[PDB]
């Protein structure tokens, strides 16, 4: 038997709803950052809220308001939760898709327990035959 | 031989293979004193390394199976469709100079 | 996967101590600056350096301080590394819930108290019905809408999500469950029985054999040739248990904690505006 | 640890591929950028976003160029992902190095030729003594420093590994294998041993008892009961399957790859520098 | 038994010597990109080296030369191989860790070996003694 | 009860209590009957529930052993000796920064 990982893509670790999800919530958390100071930008808004999540260079400027100090902290935590997540479940994954046992031996249950699935057989009328 | 099968399980039912012969035989004494005496001296030994250890192929310690090609190929489709944005550079003048 | 598991790996006293070394190294760094811009925005220096350095930061000041940022960020990638190893840890769970642990449970005496109602089932007309019958009358009631009609029958609706837990006889059960085709069910307590009965032999009324037989019996328990009876006839090579499963898909279900603290901290945003908003005029 | 372990994760395949997209995304971030030379620091750019922040760069142009950028960084998030899961898993293991295929190794024929000498010993004055000079001549005058006064002498040689390898009977060594404390010994060879005989029954000679005992021999052998017999009195003790030991610190004899990369990397850029200097007249 | 993560200190993943080898290492290949520089100030080029080993957006030196350029980009993958082999050594570590498990049963080959280590014992005179 | 002892080991030795008493007695089949029909109506659960289950307190999904300040706690107090070492390098930036 060659050996194979299993992986259907890069969804195999998340539900397919998490991005959607989080990348709304995202864009409605900059959305909400944005309009509520004016009463006293959108792009860099937009670059933060993808970057950050995504750990890229992009984003060369300052929120404007104070409490967007406390939203990008809390939006860094979030942004390593989800990275540890990621990472963790796709280790643990890979470790846990090794293919089934290779027959234990007298005592496998696949040999214990007879099958149509799992035929086994061996030649007729030799010593293993009448052992 | 051939590195395409594998033995599994512990060896069970422990004999030895043996040459028969007739019980009326008479070489039976000498044909095993003979037998014992090729053990002792190696010669048995001799032929088990020119006839039995080949291993001209060996397969063993089996690797944890590293990553290829497709479980992770789709990845590579996805950034297909970056090149589709490209293609709407012109457009972006229409989507945002204009407006 | 709980739904606040991710903050289990680290004790709480970590936890704050990481907060109270930003404290002092924010402390450090204003001290430093005392001697002459980021007096407001250091703590937000040394968080983003915490977790990840993908945020704009007016990080130049204190050339010597600078030793220190550095220090701080070899704190922080240990720090990320323990926490990723933490977090693989925690999520090579063996697979165990349970939902039963016996007939006397609130789920069974109350089976509507659930959205979905807790769904049981047994096979009617047999002498189990008759025990419930004489012994709960509600909850045999409630069976009237759960009717079953054989064994396999039981199995498939079981399999297939017409039923959710199956009444009947103990030892049968037992057989039945140590040689399913997969080992997909399991039995409760591992023999915690309600009504619990034996199998037995029958003699002729007040025999001479009775004793006889009974000594023989008592004899073959004490003398172990039963257990591997039992484990020759009755028993499984699969019948204990599986390994542990693979965590699937993660759930908004088994990740609701970080939800639930981005409600928070959207909350403590809001009233932190408010709070600006009266203290505006400074 | 495989000492190539960090290339484990990198099949011929993910390396051609991915290179091959690191160069074509140069290419056509270096075009879109043409519009909105700074084309050989694009590459710095994207190796950076690969890896991570290297240097303050000029990254932002072409606002429409930074989705692009930023789905390249969702692809570089993935990759490290992935290597961080697949190198995790290639460094948990315990490996058996099957130091020997059988007392014909080439290895027991020249002793010198590896480094330390090469420290197996035997029993002195029995039977294995005279088989092994009778068979092995050099290999005898080589044992003739080797010797130990018993038993337990070498086992606890073995132990602590005064010694590298044990010669003796097949049998008693299998049993002290069994009972030993931590399983620290492993016998080799599933039967494949030198002068491969057995033990057995002795009768007078020409006796009539023989064909009885042979054939009570030989029923007691098929049907089953002697490896019954066996398990009961014999090594069923340890019998355990090595899992894994714990990695240990990964040392620069299991990581003398990093080194290597540096080595290649000076040499590599005193090379290019050479060529630079080469190319001053224009 | 209560779970705990045994561990002495973040040293466990690699020994000290390695760790002295690598702040050598560091501070070595920093030198020698600053005196690569002859047919290309030593503080910008060693903060900035022990930077990206540590992962820290502080420093501003960069090289200017061809050379530096590709010494830096293997002096970032080397880094993020220390790095990955961190977290694979401790995530392995932690995962293997605590494997003490309670005796599944009498036929545990444990109780057929007697030790001071391993005690076990009933009350006397009791159904279990006679048996 | 206790909760932090543990029990342990498949039912080996399956058997059952009894009360037992003197073999010319006559209660004996009165006493099983009445056993029995105690075990048919409930009341032996009645009493399990009064005597043997009241509490639970069973321990379930077993700890993957957590961290906790002992490993990193110190940790920090070593990095608290390297900001000694600090105090010391600013002092000497006063011997450095002056010229
Ligand atoms: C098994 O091998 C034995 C090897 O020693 C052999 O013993 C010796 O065998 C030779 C000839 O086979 C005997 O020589 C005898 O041969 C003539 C035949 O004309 C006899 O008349 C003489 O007495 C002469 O001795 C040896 O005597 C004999 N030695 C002994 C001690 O018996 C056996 O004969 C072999 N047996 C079989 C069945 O193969
Ligand atoms: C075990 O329980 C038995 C219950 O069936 C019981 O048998 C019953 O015993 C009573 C009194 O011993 C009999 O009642 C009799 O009462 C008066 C005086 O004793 C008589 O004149 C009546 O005619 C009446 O028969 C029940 O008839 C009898 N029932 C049966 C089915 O046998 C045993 O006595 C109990 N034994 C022990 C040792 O507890
Ligand atoms: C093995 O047998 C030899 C005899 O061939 C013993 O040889 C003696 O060895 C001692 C050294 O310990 C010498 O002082 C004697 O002179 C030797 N005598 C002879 C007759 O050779 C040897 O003692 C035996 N060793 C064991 C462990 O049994
Ligand atoms: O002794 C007996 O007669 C059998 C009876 N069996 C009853 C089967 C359950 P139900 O009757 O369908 O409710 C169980 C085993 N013992
Ligand atoms: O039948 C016997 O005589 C014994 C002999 N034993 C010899 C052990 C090897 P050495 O001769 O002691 O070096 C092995 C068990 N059987
Ligand atoms: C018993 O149940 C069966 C269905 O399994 C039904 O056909 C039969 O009529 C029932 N009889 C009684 C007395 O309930």
């Amino acid at each position: 038997e060659i050996p194979r990982s299993t992986l259907d893509s890069f969804m195999q670790p998340f539900q397919s709803t998490l991005w959607l999800l989080v990348g709304l919530s995202v864009h409605v958390v900059a959305v909400m950052l944005y309009l509520l100071d004016r009463f006293s930008t959108l792009s860099s808004a937009m670059w933060f809220s993808w970057g950050v999540l995504l750990n890229s260079g992009i984003g060369e400027g300052a929120p404007r308001s104070f409490s967007a100090r406390i939203l990008g902290m809390v939006w860094a935590g979030f942004a390593m939760i989800i990275v540890a997540s990621y990472t963790a479940n796709l280790a643990a994954f890979l470790v846990l898709d090794r293919p089934e046992e290779r027959i234990t031996g007298i005592n496998d249950p696949r040999l214990r327990n007879p099958s149509d699935k799992f035929i086994y057989a061996t030649v007729k009328q030799s010593s293993v035959d009448i052992y | 031989q051939k590195c395409d099968l594998v033995t599994t399980g512990e060896l069970f039912f422990r004999s030895g293979f043996g040459i028969g012969m007739r019980k009326d035989s008479p070489w039976k004494q000498n044909v095993s004193l003979s037998i014992l005496k090729s053990h002792e001296n190696g010669f048995m030994e001799d032929l088990d390394k020119t006839w039995v250890r080949y291993q001209e192929c060996d397969s063993r310690s089996n690797a944890p199976a590293t990553l290829t090609f497709e479980n992770m190929a789709g990845v590579f489709m996805l950034v297909a469709g970056g090149i589709v944005a490209g293609i709407f550079l012109i457009f972006i003048e229409i989507a945002y100079k204009r407006h | 996967v709980s739904p606040s598991a991710f903050l289990e790996p680290f004790s709480a006293d970590v936890w704050v101590m990481m907060f109270v070394m930003l404290l002092i190294v924010s402390a450090v760094a204003v001290f430093v600056f005392e001697y002459f811009f980021t007096i407001g925005k250091a703590i937000w220096l040394l968080w983003g350096l915490v977790f990840n350095n993908s945020v704009p930061v007016q990080n130049p000041k204190g050339t010597t301080s600078k030793i220190m940022v550095s220090v701080w960020a070899f704190f922080a990638v240990i720090f990320l590394a323990s926490y990723t190893a933490n977090l693989a840890a925690f999520m090579i769970q063996e697979e165990y819930v349970d939902q039963v642990s016996g007939l006397s449970d609130k789920k069974f005496q109350r089976p509507n108290d659930f959205s979905p109602p807790f769904r049981f089932g047994t096979v009617p007309n047999g002498s189990t019905e008759r025990n419930i019958r004489n012994n709960y009358a509600e909850m045999h009631a409630y069976m009237g809408k759960f009717n079953q009609r054989g064994v396999d029958d039981a199995l498939l609706s079981l399999k297939t999500g017409k039923l959710d837990a199956f009444i009947y006889d103990a030892a049968v059960l037992n057989y039945m469950a140590g040689r399913d085709e997969g080992c997909k069910l399991v039995t409760i307590g591992s023999g915690k029985v309600f009504a619990s009965t034996g199998y037995g032999i029958a003699i002729q009324k007040d025999s001479g054999w009775k004793r006889q037989v009974d000594l023989a019996i008592l004899q073959l328990f004490g003398d172990g040739e039963m257990e591997e009876l039992e484990a020759l006839w009755l028993t499984g090579i699969c019948h204990n248990e599986k390994n542990e499963v693979m965590s699937s898909q993660l759930d908004i279900d088994n990740m609701a904690g970080v939800f639930y603290m981005l409600g928070a901290a959207m909350a403590l945003s809001l009233i932190t505006f408010i709070c600006e908003h009266l203290f505006y005029w400074q | 640890v495989s000492p190539s372990a960090f290339l484990e994760p990198f099949s011929a395949s993910v390396w051609v591929m991915m290179f091959v997209m690191l160069l074509i995304v140069s290419a056509i971030a270096v075009f879109v950028f043409e519009y909105f030379f700074t084309i050989g620091k694009a590459i710095w750019l994207l190796w950076g976003l690969v890896f991570n922040n290297s240097v303050p760069v000029q990254n932002p142009k072409g606002t429409t160029s930074k989705i692009m950028v930023s789905v390249w960084a969702f692809f570089a998030v993935i990759f490290l992902a992935s290597y961080t899961a697949n190198l995790a898993a290639f460094m948990i293991q315990e490996e058996f190095v099957d130091q020997v295929t059988g007392l014909s190794d080439k290895k027991f024929q020249r002793p010198h030729d590896y480094s330390p000498p090469f420290r197996f010993g035997t029993v002195p004055n029995g039977s294995t003594e005279r088989n092994i000079r009778n068979n092995y001549p050099y290999m005898h005058q080589y044992m003739t420093r080797f010797n130990q006064r018993g038993v337990e002498d070498a086992l606890v040689s073995l132990k602590t590994g005064k010694l590298d390898a044990f010669i003796y009977d097949a049998a008693v060594l299998n049993y002290k294998a069994g009972r030993d404390e931590g399983c620290k010994l492993v016998t080799i060879g599933s039967g494949y041993i030198f002068a491969s005989t057995g033990y057995g029954i002795a009768l007078q000679k020409g006796s009539p008892w023989k064909r009885q005992i042979d054939l009570a021999l030989l029923q007691f052998v098929g049907d089953g009961e002697m490896e019954e017999l066996e398990t009961l009195w014999l090594t069923g003790i340890c019998h355990n399957e090595k899992n894994e030991v714990m990695s240990s610190q990964l040392d620069i004899d299991n990581m003398a790859g990093v080194f290597y990369m540096l080595a290649a990397a000076m040499a590599l850029s005193l090379i290019t520098f050479i060529w630079e200097h080469l190319f001053y007249w224009k």
